[PDB]
């Protein structure tokens, strides 16, 4: 008669690593790294992202006519933009402090576009003629829908003194621009005056723009340049515009509704018609694991990102052969 | 392993003990069979469960990468940003992999230790009236019958 | 007869955590996290901080008349500034490269203010008239005490060509400014000339300022703007001033005496009449623990900051019930 | 715990042993009492003291946050600065908490091991001429008197 | 150390055992000498070798400082850059020193454990027919001759 | 008769540290920290560094006449520059976005200097007279060899309209400059015209420079200032130059050949005539250890840098005395 002490074995094939020994076969293990995703861009908690498609954040906000799909956008959970969007800045130029605007945008879930200066105003200056073939719409020469390229009337460009008060509760994103023609003759033709300026003022802003004339490479057949500026107009503040030419003027501005949690994610994917609690630029995650190795940049209730290919904890004991 | 029982003086585990991590195999005139030791198995379950929960919790405050953009003449800061984000991810990857490696070893050893302590508990009870075989088993000097076997398992023998 | 082996128990109630087990009661323990502070701002090793009270670093340095308490300040250990100081920049504007100056200041323990251009100079221009109601002192219209707002004399504003040599051993912080009036008429009234400039030069600096005229919101009833600049004048170097209007001119500058270890800490607390070897924005620490969890930003011989609520090491053994 | 002595085969500690961490309880015709084993207690004190000093020292080169300010149009760098400072603090918080957790376990186990080794030292001396009870105690075959007891404690028995 | 053999109940090592980490010393009428136990020595070599390779590998993804320059009015970012690079180096220095400290302890203990398990293996074989001296040695009741000695070493005794 | 179990001792003196115990003597140990270097600057994998010696990156690229040694440099592995190079910017001034250029350079292994605008051109303006005594060569007044300081011809400075096309495959680094004279009289003397500009344009660049006149400290006996700008001209793009004075003009530009792995290391050392696989600013490393403690900034197949003075792993066991 005999009694023995012993321990469990099973048919487990699960393996774990230790400092002194790799691939130890154990009776039980818990994998803690999520390695799978669904390859789609999804709603986050019921809330659809803003998918820019072929538009840039600049093209969207300025109202590139190629970006009509985004004329009026509902609340988003996050924004998706391609690495190299074709529809950006149809008329060549720069967008001043663009990255600081992108950054500001990553902490915004809703815009509400309101008109601040009507096109059917500017009795002194021509508003319907500021159009280029580089910004086409339906085969016709058009232009950024949210700003008005003002041209002389009857060969006159009288000094402009216009202003807008922010009656709204909400902070207002306001965009304007300046045109840099490429020679002395273009200046007179667009604007009678030879030496011009645009001055912009609020309580914090003390701006004076001056067009920089020079010959430059044709970009999409154009030698002129646009340069766009923006400010955040605090509620109850007023913006003062003064110019005698080259003024690309606000028609519409954006009310900042939401101030939600957000990011601009870079992805080539399109909408996937799904819902998730955790989104990556490569696909969504549905997991209760504490780690994942999909992509560093996520949004939602997400596991922690590591670069491992494998994270498996022993729970059971060394399985005997 | 460190405590010498698992795959040491006890040569391998039991496919036939299905209801616990550690237990007993008895063999006498009436027959033979396996009985899980419920108390030590349960102690082990708690320890291992707590460990997994401790590991998860300590790691729920890792670094979260944030999208951040820069122009053509902000290269130095862009690169700074990149090396910073990657720096953290490398630290946390290392932290996670190492904790798993080290704790995996502690878990294997803990099991080994639980088995050795269970073995010693029985050796201390049996004392003289059994022959210590050297392989996990004790061979009784006296006939031992199911209720005798039971008293070894329940810790009330002799 | 019997001998037994055993181990100590006691009435200890101290508890420690392990990976596999929380709240193990142990016979002895050593707590290593300092959790207490005294809630006061104190001298560091005998040396009083500079407590700005309601003044900003800008208000202090420019000499806002509301900041007279800081006319002449002794060596400090560190500087304390509120989150939103009321007495900053009494006449609206900006302070150029302000944060880079704040940063420079965090590595300075002593200033010594010397006069570099006397008010009782400027025979050509009016010095006693550059005063505003937005910067009051004793009910009267006053202005930043360290700079002189120069105005025309007898409707004349002759070109200014003034310079100062740094004879001192010590680096010199020099501050000047430019006034941005809000229309053409204010320009002539303050300064006869229509188109003006301020040019500043040292061995490294090649500056030319030009006033930006424009209409802007009234801030504290004012539409003008001041914009202040600074430089660090190396010893034996000279600063060259040239202007025909809008020049806000140096009267006093700061000698950089000390170059000590320091910070600008943000705190709403006032002076506490105490001494410490370790100061936080929330209170001082007196501890021999290696860690604390009070605030990240400390000065002095301090424990290391962690976010834990609890750090307790076992020294003794598992206390039996 | 791992070594099976503390709150294992020795069921609980001694309120009455006041002068050391580990020791002996004797009981014979002349009376009964406690004696701390000074050598193992002192070894344990050194180990634990060194450990605390090692832990403090390794952690005296943690990251120190520095005040740093930014304007309205330097948001990206401000945020970078914030996530960097918080990133380090999270790493060091984790490092500190984990080291404490792991070393707390090593300390409990070390005590357990010191007790087991002291027990084995006496078992190895006593050998045959005492009955190993299974609870930390040895019951002598021969009468054992204070000087006999002393020789067990001082390691010079038989 | 934790397992009580090295510089514990076995008082010191053997200068004369040159061919292994653990082994046997025999002494009988025909003479005396040392024999390395090849199996446990080899197990130890693998473990230690793997450990060193694990340690090196986990540390091959440390932070790499990069040269980066700034002008007179970019002081804040310069300082940010400096505190970031130093921050990582401090983290990795700590990681390296701690891993070495902790694993050095695990290695010493592992050796101690290998010695104890080898000792128990022989104790379990010898059983009754030898006297356990308390110092690492067993003194035979019966005469033991080289081939007898060999059977203890090879695990096939009695 | 007796058999004993035991373990190895030896004459080892090697010591390791543990948490609970310092300086434990062990039978075997493996040191893992490289502590030695060779104190030299060496070729990396057969490829010689560019050692600037007493020249700065600016002096080299602009072609400071004191930097002739670097007229034509072969492929480098890395660049070495002293902390404070004497031969930088012989005529005082600034180099615009210098650090962003240095950064760009750290990802370049080979330049190939080509001529883009010949000196024997500029029929309208004087090219051979733009020379200063602050930039001497062989006792004579000279100037940066890669740019041409253009002066008036027959008291005439006609508007310049010059352009260059990048026919090459490779990106082209192009450098130009502007001169800031120190008074009205110097302007006329160098350039007839009183109010001048330099305008530069490519597809991305929209520049207009204007000379800032002012009195400033004599630096190396000079009160004028040069300010140098650069751009990266994409292949197939064209750069447009227009100026009526103060134009420091491109003669030579750099073809970007290699785009290799690199750094600018700061070192006072000179070339050591050796080869290595791992270089630090203080000397080269030849080691199979995984760590070293030499310097943080390395290039090549290098061990990981730590701040430790000692890293020694136990392999063997506690050596008995
Ligand atoms: C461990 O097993 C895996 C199989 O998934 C194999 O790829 C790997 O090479 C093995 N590693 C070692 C060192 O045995
Ligand atoms: C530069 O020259 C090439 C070669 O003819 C030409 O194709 C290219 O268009 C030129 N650049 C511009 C802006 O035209
Ligand atoms: C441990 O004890 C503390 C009492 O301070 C209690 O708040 C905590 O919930 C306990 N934790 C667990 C998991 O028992
Ligand atoms: C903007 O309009 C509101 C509404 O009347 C007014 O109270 C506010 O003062 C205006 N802003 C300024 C700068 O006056
Ligand atoms: C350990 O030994 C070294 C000799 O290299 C000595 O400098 C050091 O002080 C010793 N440390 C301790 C705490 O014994
Ligand atoms: C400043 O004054 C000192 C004292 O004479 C003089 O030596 C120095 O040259 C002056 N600075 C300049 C730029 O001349």
């Amino acid at each position: 008669d005999q009694i023995c002490i012993g321990y469990h074995a099973n048919n487990s094939t699960e393996q774990v690593d230790t400092i002194m020994e790799k691939n130890v076969t154990v009776t039980h293990a818990q994998d803690i790294l999520e390695k799978k995703h669904n390859g789609k861009l999804c709603d986050l908690d019921g809330v659809k992202p803003l998918i820019l498609r072929d538009c840039s954040v600049a093209g969207w906000l300025l109202g590139n006519p190629m970006c009509d799909e985004f004329i009026n956008v509902p609340e988003w959970s996050y924004i998706v933009e391609k690495a190299n969007p074709v529809n950006d800045l149809c008329y060549p130029g720069d967008f001043n402090d663009y990255e600081e605007l992108k950054h500001l945008l990553s902490r915004i879930n809703h815009f509400e576009k309101i008109q601040i200066i009507p096109k059917s105003s500017w009795s002194s200056h021509e508003a319907s003629l500021g159009v280029s073939s580089v910004c086409p719409y339906q085969g016709k020469s058009s232009f950024f829908r949210n700003v008005v390229w003002l041209i002389k009337k009857n060969s006159t460009y009288p000094t402009i003194k216009r202003s807008y008060n922010n009656t709204n509760q909400e902070d207002l994103l306001v965009l304007w621009g300046i045109h840099h023609p490429n020679d002395a003759a273009e200046q007179t033709k667009l604007y009678q005056n030879p030496t011009t300026y645009i001055s912009v003022g609020t309580s914090t802003l003390n701006q004076r723009l001056v067009p920089r004339i020079a010959t430059r490479s044709k970009v999409n057949g154009q030698s002129g340049r646009m340069e766009f500026f923006w400010t955040i107009l605090k509620p109850n503040d007023a913006i003062n515009f003064e110019s005698n030419g080259n003024f690309i003027a606000p028609e519409y501005a954006y009310k900042i509704v939401k101030k939600g949690d957000s990011t601009i994610m870079k992805s080539e994917l399109e909408y996937g018609n799904c819902n998730t609690k955790c989104q990556t630029p490569m696909g969504a995650i549905n997991s209760s694991m504490p780690f994942h190795n999909i992509h560093p940049l996520t949004i939602g209730e997400c596991p922690k990102y590591v670069k491992s290919n494998r994270l498996v904890l022993a729970t059971g004991l060394r399985n005997s052969p | 392993g460190l405590f010498g029982a698992i795959a040491g003086f006890i040569e391998g585990g039991w496919q036939g003990m299905v209801d616990g991590w550690y237990g007993y195999h008895h063999s006498n005139e009436q027959g033979s069979g396996y009985a899980a030791d419920k108390e030590s198995t349960q102690k082990a379950i708690d320890g291992v469960t707590n460990k997994v929960n401790s590991i998860i919790d300590k790691m729920n405050t890792q670094f979260e990468a944030v999208g951040r953009e820069f122009n053509n003449l902000e290269r130095r800061i862009e690169n700074l940003n990149k090396k910073m984000e990657d720096g953290f991810l490398d630290v946390w990857t290392y932290n996670a992999e190492l904790l798993v490696l080290m704790e995996n070893e502690r878990t294997l050893d803990f099991h080994d230790s639980n088995v050795k302590n269970l073995y010693d508990k029985v050796r201390l009870q049996l004392r003289d009236n059994a022959k210590e075989l050297g392989n996990g088993c004790f061979e009784f000097y006296h006939k031992c019958d199911n209720e005798c076997m039971e008293s070894v398992r329940n810790g009330t023998y002799d």
